[PDB]
């Protein structure tokens, strides 16, 4: 919620801070509609480069157990 | 990128019909331990022949 505030968001933190009062389920489907109207804002359709290096970016470490991937 | 090589034992198997039967040992070199030697020899005083 810190970083909801600080990417300019007042409304909304107050509906999810105030709802947690009570907990009450009734009121709850808010938290529902709220976690719907982020997926009508539209998409990141960002590039092929960038895209494939949010994937494509490893750290991969001779530091594992080898008892985890033998079992594996 | 510098992947680990994880390498496990692996258990080579056969099948029965493939499995070989024997290689027969014949015998190359008479198996020697021992072999001679020229050495010299020094008479009793400890002096030399």
């Amino acid at each position: 919620l810190d970083n909801m505030r600080k990417a300019g968001l007042t409304d909304i933190p107050k509906m999810i801070q105030d709802w947690l009062v009570d907990c009450s389920i009734e009121k709850f489907p808010l938290m529902a509609k709220i976690y719907s109207w982020s997926f009508h804002v539209g998409f990141r359709k960002q590039k092929m480069l960038d895209a494939a290096l949010d994937q494509l970016k490893t750290e991969y470490t001779e530091d594992v157990d080898d008892e985890m991937y033998r079992e594996y | 990128k510098t992947i680990p090589t994880f390498e496990p034992k692996e258990s080579i198997l056969k099948k029965l019909e493939d499995i070989k039967p024997e290689q027969v040992k014949k015998q190359t070199k008479l198996f020697r331990i021992f072999e001679p030697r020229q050495l010299p020899v020094y008479r009793a005083n400890g002096e030399k022949e």
